[PDB]
């Protein structure tokens, strides 16, 4: 789930429940910023 | 030797200088045959909108001639028709960005809409090719280009001199400090927890909207000549207010962390933002949460989004660091956004 | 260095099948002219129909000797489809070469097969030392490498630093003098009651410090009074007092003097030499002399006698050297001595 919503999270942070994950269920957000940009990246700048 | 002599004739060259970088990925994988073209998106100087350049790159170089090397353009896409010239050249770079084989024009090319002027013919492939050379990491071919683009044609008069006097210097800034330690004669009292201040109301007022609000409303009447601002430490009140007297602050890099605050706390924005200068060149993988905090705490704009920008950068080491732990744990959002910032940036995949 | 990414990332579509015969060490019964294969897909929603289509036997004249393994379009909509395949085995025993490729693509279009038909001839297959029909069976593998491109990135890339609005003292006391905030003291000049400040008065102008620090707040600072200056050259040097610009210096450089140099301005004062040395035509180099001897300028009065020095040739015939000689014989005196020393010591 952490990497489809890395994959889809252009469309995802749009609906209510990641926004509600966001005040209820702060290191859920770390963990996905963990995998978004420690599992990826450089790209250009 | 006769220096000065009269004139100071200064003749200017109008030269604006940008640069293009182009990364295609897995660029020898497919890429079509023979002829085809990879026409990137256009690009602008920046200064403004109306010139507009882009690439175009051909790994089929065309005709017989370049059917063996690869040939690269650069073509106008459009703008207001002055038949603008440049100079341009070209690198390919590697993984750690290293300017590994650079072509460099010789002369400045005339450039119309659709006539373009590039280094035809411009590498042998098989060398590109080659994974020894070490010049295709991941199979993804980088390509830089910076555009010297001279308007030229204009011609100053110089200074002609025959007037010799000084007018010294303008002293309005160092006459004021003179109101300030030597406190030559103020009108209202301010006190810094306990500590003693002798201040104006006409600078105050003039320079910093929430001492004039202080000053006049419900203030006038009754307590004119004391205030308490007990909120901020001296040693840096001291600098807010040989800032709002002399319009500069000598130990601002000492002690910038609180004298953000002291700033916004009172609306001064150009201190506010030489507060975010400063905060900004000191930042460090191990106090970028510290950073952002202090930038979203005290409402700075330039100084949390350049504190987002580097810890997008650097996200590798900081979440190591207690003070992105303390971050999360105590202020979610900033983690939140963060985040969708780097949503964009790594948007694609 | 950069300022714009356009990374344009090439669409790519990957995908992969195997084709198990299980009896082709005997499969020459039916006779093999062809292996019409099964359909298979991949992607989006199965959208592209493939299927691996052999004829192990001599359909053509050299097939006899070589193999043949040739794709196959079911259907798909759009004609335009390039595919870059690489056929090979799936290493049921231990084997991995043998499976080149063919680089090079041709367009896929709906009912069209492009393929090949020369892969590896037939006795080397069937050969059982080299392992090629293991248990009976024997395992294909195409990476047909499907692609569509229309991509391209924008990019920014944008940096900067956080610029710094410029040093705004001046203007806002300037502000301060025409909003006139807070005032504390009320000026007087030629029936005008102007209203201003203490600190930066008395702290720009000595004079004024001499009439504030005295103790004579209380009787002057309500009704200062200054009766030389007229209101428009007085509220002029205001405005250089408070903002330190004298915009419209130029036209009045005479009287504007006289005001700076009554309150030891010694800047505007030196402005006001500046404008007046730009103006020294031949035949009013008699009162700008008068005026900067009068008035104790110094660089003012040199260049006045700098130039008459050069001019003298027409000044004593205009009648301002008259009044000069008449009435300023110091002035004429300290002419001469400058010329003295100085500008004909030849002859």
């Amino acid at each position: 789930a952490v990497d489809f919503i890395n994959y889809h999270a252009s469309d995802v942070l749009e609906t209510s429940g990641w926004k509600s994950m966001v005040v209820s269920h702060p290191h859920l957000v770390a963990e996905a910023y963990r995998s978004l940009a420690s599992a990826q990246c450089p790209f250009l700048g | 030797s006769g220096p000065v002599a009269e004139s100071w004739c200064y003749t200017q060259i109008k030269v604006v200088k940008f640069s293009y970088m182009w990364t295609i990925n897995n660029f020898s994988f497919c890429r079509e045959e023979m002829g085809e073209v990879i026409k990137s998106s256009t690009f602008s100087s920046g200064a403004n909108d109306k010139l507009k350049w882009c690439l175009r790159v051909n790994p089929k170089g065309l005709d017989e001639e370049s059917k063996d090397y690869l040939s690269l353009y650069l073509l106008l896409v459009s703008c207001p028709k002055s038949e603008v010239r440049a100079k341009f050249k070209f690198s390919i770079l590697n993984a750690k960005g290293e300017e590994t084989k650079a072509m460099e024009s010789q002369r400045a090319y005339r450039f119309v809409q659709g006539k373009d002027w590039g280094f035809k013919k411009f590498i042998r492939r098989d060398f590109l090719l080659d994974e020894a050379n070490g010049l295709l990491p991941d199979d993804k071919l980088t390509l830089f280009c910076e555009v010297s683009v001279v308007q030229d044609s204009v011609n100053i008069s110089g200074q002609n001199t025959m007037n010799m006097v000084k007018v010294p210097e303008c002293r309005l800034a160092d006459e004021l400090g003179g109101l300030w330690e030597n406190s030559r004669f103020t009108d209202c009292c301010l006190c810094v927890a306990g500590q003693e201040f002798q201040a104006h109301k006409a600078i105050l007022a003039a320079r910093s909207p929430v001492f004039s609000a202080m000053f006049e409303h419900e203030m006038e009447e009754s307590k004119k000549n004391r205030v308490e601002i007990n909120d901020v430490e001296p040693e840096v009140f001291k600098e807010m207010m040989c800032f709002i007297y002399t319009g500069k602050a000598p130990n601002l890099d000492k002690m910038a962390d609180d004298l953000l605050a002291a700033a916004d706390k009172y609306a001064l924005e150009r201190l506010k933002v030489m507060c975010e200068d400063a905060l900004c060149s000191n930042l460090s993988v191990e106090n970028a949460a510290e950073i952002l905090i202090l930038a979203d705490l005290h409402s700075a704009d330039q100084l949390k989004t350049q504190a987002v920008d580097f810890i997008n950068y650097h996200a590798s080491d900081v979440l190591e660091t207690s003070g992105w732990k303390s971050m999360v744990v105590s202020h979610p959002h900033l983690v939140a956004e963060a985040y969708r910032s780097l949503a964009s940036a790594q948007c694609p995949f």
